[PDB]
RNA sequence: CUCUCGGCCGAAGCGUUUACUUUGAAAAAAUU
RNA sequence: UGGUGACUCUAGAUAACCUCGGGCCGAUCGCACGCCGGCGGCGACGACCCAUUCGAACGUCUGCCCUAUCAACUUUCGAUGGUAGUCGCCGUGCCUACCAUGGUGACCACGGGUGACGGGGAAUCAGGGUUCGAUUCCGGAGAGGGAGCCUGAGAAACGGCUACCACAUCCAAGGAAGGCAGCAGGCGCGCAAAUUACCCACUCCCGACCCGGGGAGGUAGUGACGAAAAAUAACAAUACAGGACUCUUUCGAGGCCCUGUAAUUGGAAUGAGUCCACUUUAAAUCCUUUAACGAGGAUCCAUUGGAGGGCAAGUCUGGUGCCAGCAGCCGCGGUAAUUCCAGCUCCAAUAGCGUAUAUU
RNA sequence: UACCUGGUUGAUCCUGCCAGUAGCAUAUGCUUGUCUCAAAGAUUAAGCCAUGCAUGUCUAAGUACGCACGGCCGGUACAGUGAAACUGCGAAUGGCUCAUUAAAUCAGUUAUGGUUCCUUUGGUCGCUCGCACUUGGAUAACUGUGGUAAUUCU
């Protein structure tokens, strides 16, 4: 009840197909708002589905006042899908990491290195 | 190669007798005065005033119709005006020469608190500033060396958060008000 | 350096790019193409620092790529393409066709400019030869090799050309008392009528140029661009007219905007 | 300071040559 | 024809030449497909050449530190010039042949040294100047030392090759393999300097490339190099001690006087911490924001140097007694030690402060 | 902030240095609660290096006959994704260090009318009077046999 979302700074980009903004939060009681919940916010301002909706990059004022984001609001999931950057898709489960690490990926890259052929495949 | 910038300065100089009594005098009298921690503080405003003091000296030196002596002076004498140190009859950047470090040292928030009443003691006023009691329009500021404008002078508040301000009495009025 | 060198670091890049200090340790290298490294805009550059369309250089590949910029007409997909003096660059999906001209302080003015406008574009002669069976050429400031063309065209000329056809369309002579725009050295982006041509065999031909306000000012022969025959320029300006505005006058029209408006 | 070619002026020589001063345009960003 | 300030320029005409280790004049792929048996739109790769961009390469004028216990240097083995050539991407003693005997120097040539990579620049500084610059930007040079190459537009390349030198690894003793002045790490050297971490999300680069790779770079870890802010307590009442003011001959007594000191009393306000939740982020950490607990000084306790003069702050107390020692300098100690060593008190700077060296 | 102070003598006034004073940089001692930046094997040895990593690369668009796959519909030349290999491009940029090097490097200034140039961009791409409705031979990938103690050997 005591947040309120406002905006700044607002675009429209047709050729990204998305509507970027600035985000400023008021809450002078409760904590750091969560991402889950502007979302609601933002898709309740804009009559729009949640699901679509991204936010980031919340540093909280000194005190405990504003905070200020950027978020942007795309046309359709599949516009989503195509132009976020996949760690910001990562965070809402719609794409999924490699859990292999560098120094393991490249051990093996010099080990196949080593070895001509089919038998390329074979090592790991 | 990378991505940051190693500029920074220091922003006091020591003098260079370390022991005359005269300068201990002054300088334990200001800290009197004005409630600071130790005697960087007094170095530090007596150097930002030799800065203004040296822009001024190289800017008497041009001839009065130069545009450099005209734009920096200017600006200088509007920055001045603005910290709340000269007066808008004396705008001439003669009268620059003509200050003094406790014009400096009035500006703080630590004094402006005090001055204005907002506490009791200068100490008193120094940590209320620390324990975020003093806000500036909207902003609660931590810090006793804030240099308080003109415009920003009128309003100092409470900052509501705090127990002297809107509510939400501290630790101390809860704990001893469940005693029973 | 044993071969040509690709990287370019941020601090050592052209300062109208306005870059900052502290994002990256490099910036972007204009690849090689119709301007120089110094006096042109790479592509990304003016994307995501003057538009802010895109925010980083991961979203300028997303947009380059799915076609949508094209800088004379034709469809660019590099992403540090060097767009430089005088360049049209149409964005379609948006219907907004912007120009590089100089700003006033010597920067890249983002100028939009009516569709109608974006069809043309003007281009200073360079060095005209006579090569194979006769056939006369040009070679403009954007290194457009043109064949045929109007006898009259001299050197340090401008040509009004068309985008489409790629053909000339019609010249302005360098003559005095003809509008000219400074392209390099402490004068850049002042717009003035040419006053004077002194010559100077071996060396740079300096020229005196008279601003609209009357302050006269002077350059070296190759850093001017000729615009407006007579005094009405052949293309729209910035919001600025190209007079350079000194330092307490520009302060001036600052504290008068903050009076206008609070 | 001037005699020729062109539209009261523009081209050409200047004047023994320099030092000196003043102006102008060129002179990387960062640092200052 | 056209042009520069100036062509032996560009263009034009003629006679010819055009290398078998050769010069160009598409035997290429994709996308939609369509019109009077034939014609076709868009894109990708390619290409002799021209112009362009990114440069590279040579030249020009001016500008280097110390040294005369460096005054003559150069030229047989090119030193300075001339003509013809060779090689070279080109201009040239760049090399060769034939001539000429030149070229530099007290305006310091030549030789040496340098604890010399140059510059942008750093510290200091009234003015003048002095010192530094290995070091993140620019230019140069080298990958243990020299040398010679391949391929390519670009390399005399070293995360390419071939040799010799010096080290050095695996052997089945026949042979094979090297190059951290890249990132982390070790030895060694030292007075002297961090993790065998995480990621390409940012910045940009490379490729056939809206996709892949990047110890470039980012991010955390060690970090009192240095820099900015900034806590370690604030108020009130008492209880003493002084100082003035008034009344009192004085002693003394008061104040809606002042100033100190109180392991004195009262309350409130807080952050360091432990911990949730959020935010941050590539995933984290940190900073910022919230709940919870969290403070009476006899601790959630501030140090490092000093108290003879220079030079601030003790002729205070005890110990040792020209001993031990202190002391940059001047000097002290030989018994009342103002200087040693402790305690107490005090001074200086203050989360910092001593010493050594270099330089101002 | 254009500054000085002690020390020769019985005492003075000097010359004069020594010492103090402030900085700034390296080392080091002792101490260290918060928080934001942030240098960091230069000096001595351009000394030596165990190990891991640091340079790779595919679009509708050069070459797919790896069932390697789900998979067409079946005589459908080649449906698709595609390991490997050939081909093309990069590896000459970046990073690192300061040993060399004293008109050298480098800096401002001029020049190439004395040259080379991948790429990018614009031009040129039936100017040439002399089997093409498609040319030839290999060689990897794969199958199969191996050598050597050993290698990114073959």
């Amino acid at each position: 009840d005591t947040v309120t979302i406002r905006t700044r700074k607002f675009m429209t980009n047709r050729l990204l197909q998305r509507k970027q903004m600035v985000i400023d939060v008021l809450h002078p009681g409760k904590a750091t708002v969560p991402k889950t919940e502007i979302r609601e916010k933002l898709a309740k301002m804009y009559k729009t589905t949640p699901d679509v909706i991204f936010v980031f990059g919340f540093r909280t004022h000194f005190g405990g006042g504003k905070t200020t984001g950027f978020g942007m609001i795309y046309d359709s999931l599949d516009y989503a899908k195509k132009n976020e950057p996949k760690h910001r898709l990562a965070r809402h489960g719609l794409y999924e990491k490699k859990k292999t690490s560098r120094k393991q990926r490249k051990e093996r890259k010099n080990r196949m290195k080593k070895v001509r052929g089919t038998a390329k495949a074979n090592v790991g | 190669p990378v991505a940051r910038s190693w500029v920074c300065r220091k922003t006091y100089v020591t003098p260079r007798r370390p022991f005359e009594k005269s300068r201990l005098d002054q300088e334990l009298k200001l800290i009197g005065e004005y409630g600071l921690r130790n005697k960087r503080e007094v170095w530090r405003v007596k150097f930002t005033l030799a800065k203004i003091r040296k822009a001024a000296r190289e800017l008497l030196t041009l001839d009065e119709k130069d545009p450099r002596r005209l734009f920096e002076g200017n600006a200088l004498l509007r920055r001045l005006v603005r910290i709340g140190v000269l007066d808008e009859g004396k705008m001439k950047l003669d009268y620059i020469l003509g200050l003094k470090i406790e014009d400096f040292l009035e500006r703080r928030l630590q004094t402006q608190v005090f001055k204005l009443g907002l506490a009791k003691s200068i100490h008193h006023a120094r940590v209320l500033i620390r324990q975020r009691h003093i806000r500036v329009r909207k902003q609660v500021v931590n810090i006793p060396s804030f240099i308080v404008r003109l415009d920003s002078q009128k309003h100092i508040d409470f900052s509501l958060r705090s127990p002297y301000g809107g509510g939400r009495p501290g630790r101390v009025k809860r704990k001893n008000a469940k005693k029973g | 350096a044993r071969g040509p060198k690709k990287h370019l670091k941020r601090v050592a890049a052209p300062k109208h790019w306005m870059l900052d200090k502290l994002t990256g340790v490099f910036a972007p290298r204009p690849s090689t193409g119709p301007h120089k490294l110094r006096e042109c805009l790479p592509l990304i550059i003016f994307l995501r620092n003057r538009l802010k369309y895109a925010l980083t250089g991961d979203e300028v590949k997303k947009i380059c790529m799915q076609r949508f910029i094209k800088i004379d007409g034709k469809v660019r997909t590099d992403i540090t393409y060097p767009a430089g003096f005088m360049d049209v660059i149409s964005i379609d999906k948006t219907g907004e066709n912007f120009r590089l001209i100089y700003d006033t302080k010597g920067r890249f003015a983002v100028h939009r400019i009516t569709p109608e406008e974006a069809k043309y574009k003007l281009c200073k002669v360079r060095k005209i030869f006579v090569g194979t069976k006769g056939i006369p050429h040009l070679v403009t400031h954007d290194a457009r090799t043109i064949r045929y063309p109007d006898p009259l065209i001299k050197v340090n000329d401008t040509i009004q050309i068309d985008l489409e056809t790629g053909k000339i369309t019609d010249f302005i002579k360098f003559d005095t008392g003809n509008l000219c725009m400074v392209t390099g050295g402490a004068n850049l982006g002042r717009i003035g009528v040419i006053t004077n041509r002194e010559r100077h065999p071996g060396s740079f031909d300096v020229v005196h140029v008279k601003d609209a306000n009357g302050n006269s000012f002077a350059t070296r022969l190759s850093n001017i661009f000729v615009i407006g025959k007579g005094n009405k320029p052949w293309i729209s300006l910035p919001r600025g007219k190209g007079i350079r505005l000194t330092i307490a006058e520009e302060r001036d029209k600052r504290l008068a905007a903050k009076q206008s408006s609070g």
